[PDB]
């Protein structure tokens, strides 16, 4: 027969995939460690959207309550002890076959559409609804919409924090969605103007976008997950192509 | 595939035209399987105030075909897909090197009128492909008619403009009249301002050093004329890493600015150099 | 800013040349009137 | 003085009449064409 | 068409016939012009070593076709190109490991003088790229930015171990050294228009800025006026002492400080990014090659 | 004194000489592969 979808065979330890072991499509995240036996470390995408700043207060412990143990709370200890996010962590792709064994099986998509094997129930990406936002001319353009993931770092006072934004734009030119994006985010910009010099941690930007690849426009449906009764409102892409480019910084 | 059909018959010498201008890259905004006279090419939208980074910009959100196969009013235009091989004639006045990266730019409003196609109030205005380095080169043409243009003198814009304006590139003079002086170059400037106070702020003790310590060991003539633009270092190596490292990224920023978006890739070229093969879509 | 005051515009309508001369290419930012009851109005303007 | 103009959009249903064999028209087979994707097959039929 | 042959000019040894059984995937940039001789526009041996800058390296070396060997015939290379978005496999030739995920590029090999020099066929020979992944590739480049800015600096007693702990870097258990030491200038690369580059940019940048800030603010910016005047105040708090020529400035003056300072920026087009050459998807055993998809 | 030393660019034809038969060449039966598109179903095919 015929496939032409590119797949990598996955083990990570089943602490940290607490409800992505029952909702098919979640972004991926690598996190290299210092620690040579877990060379490599994946993250759910609403495990780190725990500490994005986005999230507000709620959705984020209620989150915080579907990621509680030992394991996630090393984790995240590691997460917030390194310096900038971006380069430590890594985006990586997409979820499809969870096995759940002692030490979780995971395919994960690298391009083409989400399935594992003979094309049934065709799975789409998970966006929680508050992470995304849609900076453009006109919402829904005309047709397909290429989505992307930004990082955004923001900070009070003491330390950084970083931001998860995904963001739907029928724009394909990296460029007009940068200078979209400066429009969106100018403030913050302003403040990391004052902090990126005083600041020592080596970091040199303001944020980075990069495509996760195409959509389609009548495939945007709304819904919600629910792990435990913890009803949590979702925005599910049906159909994705995923499309990995570089990523794109901006200051 | 989308095909175009103009409502209106055309002659013998429309297809004797049309055949002299297959194989080249019209875009389109429409993205469906069908467009008409409307929608085709970029007279719909010159007509809109005429400013070239106005036409940039909406040709950078553009959708990109390939002319293909006319057959009379019908005319088929490809959309070609990604990384694959493709012919293009070109229309840009060049010589047209190969394994240059294309991209595609507003048309250069030349003396001469065209000869493309004029057809009841509606023209073929195709936007052309140069190489990236010339394209690179008008864009900071631009940045550098706003960065003089919001400095205000009187009889000093002309000299400023006559001087900058024509260009050569591979034996080729072209220039672009009647700026508006729009705000785009403002606002394009304005994060190089940024970027550059940020390039002061953050740039190290090595490097402005780093000329002073070169030219007073040894000296070139190219030198000389960097210095009349111009006229103990204990162990901080890991901060110097990081500020040479915030340097290079506003570096990339105001790269980013100027840089246009490469849209082909050249292999094979013919002795006439009107058409060559490409192998890239974005 | 006092003409603008007295024929209730929005203090603010500049924005870096018009959004990056977006709202040059024109267009809607604002949220349209919360209330409607009838559709569609426009009333041009002759001083005679 | 001032003289203010304004237009209104009208919702009207209007019939039409036609003369017998007014116009002819000529058709094409359809074509069928297909775009194979990797998770879609696109079936396309055109008709001139 | 989707292949290429190369001719070698001379006959194989069976050391080297053994030697590119070896190599049997590698990644090979080839210019534009295609030439069949096996032993010219292949490896790149002849842009470094014939005409070097460092910025002409890194611009040449992103613009080559890249193409990877395939199989070795009894006289030819069979070299396929990549096609966008589709799998390849790589045999590794970097000292530095592959993990899955990774994004590749190609960074000029650290041309030590003492390599085995995998082909030496009569005066020519072959050099890779070294395929590497993408952090790595900006941490060389920086570093190897500021060993070229500080070997020409004087008078500093901890030169010898300032150059040390800059040849020094490890990333995952995996040392190497510089090879840009003492300047021997076997292959330092010297780097002078990149150097001189930057140090325009940074020398170019505070004044041009002052001349625009001090104009058009009568209006409320305060959103670049102020920051500018902080930003501008930090590094250079004592600003404009003795003026040099005491304000007087004209308007093709400031125009050919413009039109400089945006030029060399595209002059350093090369040192500004690196492209994703390849997404390694899994890694075979033993870390000996891996399969990965092609992009840009 | 001055020697003045110039570069002239020339086309020149050659003419060429072989043996009775000089090469012995070896050439495949031609492979016609058929890509299928939408419009147009390009037949190409080579020789070795």
């Amino acid at each position: 027969r015929e496939n032409l979808r590119i797949a990598a065979r996955v083990f990570t330890p089943c602490e940290l995939l607490a409800p992505e072991l029952e909702n098919l499509g979640m972004l991926m995240y690598r996190f290299e460690t210092d620690v040579d036996n877990p060379k490599i470390l994946f993250v759910g995408l609403f495990f780190l959207c725990s500490n994005a700043f986005n999230v507000s207060a709620c959705v984020r412990t209620a989150l915080t309550t579907m990621y509680t143990n030992s394991m996630v709370d090393n984790v995240l200890s590691m997460i917030n002890t390194c310096k900038y996010l971006e380069d430590k962590v890594s985006l990586f792709g997409v979820t499809s076959l969870v096995s759940c064994g002692s030490s979780c099986l995971l395919s994960c998509v690298m391009q083409g559409n989400v399935y594992d094997a003979n094309k049934e129930n065709i799975h789409g990406l998970t966006v929680l609804k508050e992470i995304f936002l849609e900076p453009d001319w006109e919402p829904r353009q005309h047709s397909t919409q290429y989505v992307y993931v930004v990082h955004v770092y923001k900070e009070v006072l003491s330390k950084l924090q970083y931001g998860i934004y995904v963001v739907l734009t029928s724009f394909q030119n990296e460029d007009l969605v940068v200078d979209i994006l400066r429009q969106y985010f100018e403030k913050e910009r302003f403040l990391f103007l004052n902090y990126l010099i005083n600041s020592n941690t080596t970091l040199s930007y303001f944020g980075s976008v990069q495509r996760i690849g195409r959509c389609a426009t009548e495939d945007i449906k709304s819904g919600f997950l629910q792990y435990r009764g913890i009803t949590l409102p979702v925005i599910k892409l049906e159909n994705i192509f995923v499309d990995l480019s570089e990523k794109k910084v901006f200051v | 595939t989308v095909y175009c059909t103009f409502d209106h018959k055309l002659s013998l010498s429309d297809i004797s035209t049309l055949c002299k201008l297959m194989n080249i890259v019209i875009p389109i905004p429409a993205h469906h399987h069908l467009i008409g006279s409307g929608n085709l090419g970029l007279y719909p939208i010159v007509s809109s105030n005429k400013d070239y980074v106005h036409i940039r910009n909406v040709l950078r959100t553009m959708v990109v075909t390939i002319l293909q196969k006319v057959e009379g009013n019908q005319l088929v235009l490809r959309k070609p897909m990604t990384g694959q091989q493709y012919a293009i004639k070109n229309t840009g006045p060049f010589p047209w090197e190969k394994g240059d990266t294309l991209t595609l730019i507003p048309p250069l409003s030349t003396h001469s009128e065209e000869k493309l196609l004029k057809l009841g109030d509606w023209e073929l205005t195709v936007p052309l492909v140069v190489p990236t380095a010339i394209a690179a080169e008008i864009n900071i043409r631009l940045l550098c008619i706003g960065l003089i243009a919001v400095h205000r003198e009187y009889n000093e814009m002309q000299t400023i403009i006559d001087e900058l304006c024509s260009i050569q590139y591979r034996d080729v003079l072209i220039k672009l009249p009647d700026i508006v002086n729009d705000k785009q170059s403002m606002y394009s400037m304005k994060t190089a301002c940024i970027s550059l106070s940020m390039i002061t702020a953050m740039a190290p003790d090595i490097v402005r050093t780093y000329i002073d310590r070169l030219t007073l060991e040894d000296h070139s003539m190219l030198l000389i004329k960097c210095q009349e633009l111009l006229s103990l270092h204990a162990t901080d190596i890991k901060d110097e890493l990081k500020k040479i490292k915030s340097v290079l990224t506003m570096i990339d920023q105001i790269n980013s600015l100027t840089n246009e978006k490469t849209y082909f890739v050249v292999c094979d070229v013919s002795a006439d150099n009107r058409m060559a093969t490409c192998i890239y879509k974005n | 800013t006092w003409i603008r005051h007295h024929v209730g515009i929005e203090k603010p309508n500049p924005s870096e040349g018009e959004a990056l001369n977006i709202i040059t290419f024109g267009g809607i930012n604002k949220n349209p009137p919360s209330i409607l009851l009838h559709g569609q109005q426009a009333i041009c303007e002759v001083i005679l | 003085a001032a003289t203010l103009v304004r237009t209104d959009n009208f919702d009207v249903e209007c019939l039409l009449y036609s003369s017998r064999a007014a116009t002819s028209i000529i058709l094409d087979d359809p074509t069928v064409t297909a775009e194979a994707k990797d998770i879609v097959t696109t079936y396309n039929f055109t008709q001139h």
